[PDB]
């Protein structure tokens, strides 16, 4: 058994997948010969190798995004998430109100509006 | 007991100026450490101090800057005749240009510099640059 | 310092910080300048002519700087009663 | 044949500046306190008075399971007689490579001295401006000032440090174990340290606090340059 | 502050430090950090006073307007909360951001290829993003940061409190430092409603 595959296999797959998305499928023999037009691989046995890694990161890369390499579609995703949530358009729901020992500090800065009243008992745990 | 007043007041704004501070609080108030600091503020070396009174011996709060390096007292008090003058201030100064050695005389409580002029030895105190 | 000419001598003469009163030296690399800019005080809007300041390493790396930054700038503005 | 040289294409901000020739001193560099990360920009103001004196040769080797495995460490001195010391180590498996190494290294920690009179001026300072210290785990100097013509009395190895400094006259006196000379010339150049960093009654008076070059020339410095 | 009311804090942004939970702040103090309180309640929580805040708010802002190249005052945070309010703040406002890991050396190499030389910091919290508060006693950099009650100061030259436990007090206080730079250097000013909010620098919060 064994045959834990090396850094030189899984530094190119993680690049020909980068510039290649397209092209790739999700077969085995598809996968091969994409990888022998557009790029060599000096070895036969090497790229049989190198195109079943390209495969299985191809399976997980269509689930949540891989944290080793970069995608077009999920950096889109990424800045849609990243540019307004649907939780809020309001800040946060427009009034809040504070309890006592706050509206003392709003007392002596000039401010006396907005306010609720509760002076919940003592003390830390008990 | 504190044998010697003078002797543990130099060392508190000592320690003080080191750290960073520009107020401090000394006790127990001698006359001996007034005259001391008189001379040491014309040169310019600390600021205005303040007085604070008691009963018991007064208290006495110092204005400070970092000119001060450190301020050592000398102990026992020796005999100087002005020419053990050269010795002593050779020992305990770093340099011929400044640094200032203090002492009493019976012409008043003074620098050495000072003394030389009015021909008075007298019994030496502490030291400062 | 000076001389018999009173000329002026030393490569360089080094500059003293604000709130510690002693000098940095050619190696010392805590040291910082700190620049805070005016503004014109009537619309609040920047002005030229900056407030530049100087802190040395040992009042920095003891935590004391933040006090000394703050009561330069309330001797100055902008600060009233903090 | 071919001719030209290309070296020294700063990597570094205050190289840059060096190099389009914006800043005319050193002196500019150290009243700022920034660190100096090239060894070409030493090298570029001076460079036709720099001496070096390779003070010692000292091989040190460990254990491992093969027998030895030694390396040689050398101490190498640096300055011009008018006041810019330096001193720097370095270790390598071979001896022409270390000691190339530390005459690099010895440029890069180069510092300024100040130097000061005996009681009295004449012009041209020839001795060390106060008695000052400097210490470097149980070795301890005392340098000492001295009147004019005095010489150097000290032992041969800070004799080297100081004359490079230009200090031309002190006193001195060691204080535990100088014969592990690492310790002894550290300490010495720990005391011609401290020159710049002891307070006098002449710097009492207030700087003025000008402003950076880094501040100033960072115009020509936006266009992509780091 | 300064000018007399035409910089001073207005009663609409008093709603908005309430609303976030910036006054409020953790149990634990520091004795750098004792004058920034006003007191405590009846419980374990600490009131921090918005009048306190708003001034060291200020001078911060102006020194961020200081510089004469707004393409070096590098910013850095490394909390998950403090990743998504950075990006926009270095967006808006010329700057460099560093989001997420630091990657130790970059302000002392001459070898690595994110090697930078910045004059300022704006960190948030000095115990997560430890690392480039050390590299800047190396290469003379001013720092400034966003201090909480138990947050120790070292090697920070000024401070901007705030709650910054992981709430929307992080965000908004991000966008109230990029308000007021473009007040005195932009063409913003006028000091009435931004076309940018405080609702796209609060965190990501993993949606349904």
């Amino acid at each position: 058994m064994g045959r834990v595959r090396t850094k030189t296999v899984k530094k190119a797959a993680r690049v020909i997948i980068e510039k290649y998305y397209t092209r790739l499928g999700n077969d085995f023999h598809t996968n091969k010969r994409v990888c022998e037009e557009i790029a060599i691989i000096p070895s036969k046995k090497l790229r049989n190798k190198i195109a079943g890694y390209v495969t299985h990161l191809m399976k997980r890369i269509q689930r949540g995004p891989v944290r080793g390499i970069s995608i077009k579609l999920q950096e889109e995703e990424r800045e849609r998430r990243d540019n307004y949530v649907p939780e809020v358009s309001a800040l946060d729901q427009e009034i809040i109100e504070v309890d006592p020992d706050t509206k003392e500090m709003l007392k002596l800065l000039d401010f006396g509006s907005l306010s609720n009243l509760q002076v919940t008992q003592p003390t830390v745990g008990m | 007991v504190r044998m010697n007043v003078l002797a543990d007041a130099l060392k508190s704004i000592n320690n003080a100026e080191k750290r960073g501070k520009r107020q401090v609080l000394i006790r127990p108030c001698s006359k001996v450490i007034v005259r001391f600091l008189t001379v040491m503020m014309k040169h310019g070396y600390i600021g205005e101090f303040e007085i604070i009174d008691d009963h018991r011996a007064g208290k006495i709060v110092v204005n400070l800057t970092g000119r001060l390096n450190k301020c050592g007292v000398i102990s026992p008090r020796f005999d100087v005749q002005l020419k053990d003058l050269e010795k002593w201030q050779n020992n305990l100064l770093p340099s011929r240009q400044f640094g200032f050695i203090v002492l009493t005389t019976s012409a008043g409580i003074m620098d050495h510099e000072e003394a030389r002029r009015k021909h008075t030895g007298g019994k030496i105190l502490g030291f400062f640059f | 310092m000076q001389s018999n000419a009173g000329e002026f001598v030393d490569l360089y003469v080094p500059r003293k910080c604000s709130a510690s009163n002693r000098i940095i030296g050619a190696k010392d690399h805590a040291s910082i300048p700190m620049n805070v800019a005016e503004v014109d005080k009537v619309t609040g809007r920047f002005n030229g002519q900056s407030k530049t300041y100087a802190i040395c390493g040992a009042i920095r790396r003891m935590g004391e700087s933040d006090d000394s930054i703050l009561r330069l700038a309330k001797s100055h503005g902008i600060v009233s009663q903090n | 044949g071919k001719a030209g040289d290309k070296e020294w294409l700063p990597v570094t901000k205050l190289g840059r500046l060096v190099k389009d020739m914006k800043i005319k001193s050193l002196e500019e560099i150290y009243l700022f306190s920034l660190p100096i990360k090239e060894s070409e920009i030493i090298d570029f103001f001076l460079g036709a008075a720099l001496k070096d004196k390779v003070l010692k040769i000292m091989p040190v080797q460990k254990q491992t399971q093969a027998g030895q495995r030694t390396r040689f460490k050398a101490f190498v001195a640096i300055g011009d007689y008018n006041g810019h010391v330096g001193l720097g180590m370095k270790c390598s498996k071979e001896v022409a490579t270390a000691i190339r190494g530390a005459i690099i290294l010895a440029k890069l920690s180069i510092v300024p001295v100040r130097r000061g009179y005996w009681g009295n001026k004449i012009g041209k300072p020839h001795t060390v401006r106060c008695k000052v210290t400097g210490r470097c785990g149980s070795v301890l100097v005392r340098l000492i000032p001295a009147p004019r013509g005095t010489g150097i009395i000290s032992a041969p190895v800070p004799k080297k440090l100081l004359l490079m400094a230009g200090i031309d006259d002190c006193y001195t006196s060691a204080g535990g174990c100088t014969a592990t000379l690492g310790n002894f010339a550290k300490a010495t150049f720990d005391a011609i340290s401290k020159t710049y960093s002891y307070l006098t009654p002449d710097l009492w008076k207030e700087t003025v606090f000008t402003k950076s070059p880094y501040q100033e020339f960072t115009d020509h410095l936006v266009k992509t340059h780091t | 502050s300064g000018a007399l009311d035409v910089l001073q804090m207005k009663e609409e942004d008093v709603l908005k430090f309430l609303a976030a939970g910036t006054h409020l702040g953790g149990t634990n103090l520091d004795f750098q950090m004792e004058q920034y309180i006003y007191k405590r309640k009846s419980d374990g929580i600490y009131i921090i006073n918005l009048k306190r805040t708003w001034e060291k708010l200020l001078l911060a802002a102006r020194a961020i307007v200081a510089i004469e190249n707004p393409a070096d005052v590098s910013v850095i945070s490394s909390r998950n909360t403090g990743q998504r309010a950075v990006l926009k703040f270095a967006a808006a406002t010329g700057a460099t951001p560093i989001a997420g890991r630091f990657t130790p050396g970059t302000f002392t190499n001459q070898i690595q290829a994110a090697f930078r030389e910045p004059r300022l910091l704006v960190v948030t919290d000095p115990r997560a993003d430890h690392q480039p508060l050390t590299e800047a006693s190396y290469v003379n950099l001013p720092t400034i940061a966003l201090c909480n009650t138990d947050s120790p100061l070292r090697y920070v030259d000024i401070a901007i409190p705030c709650n910054n436990k992981g709430a929307h007090s992080v965000g908004l206080m991000w966008w109230m430092l990029a308000r007021e730079v473009l007040r005195m250097r932009g063409t913003i000013s006028r000091e009435h409603p931004w076309e940018v909010m405080p609702d796209l620098y609060f965190y990501r919060d993993p949606e349904e």
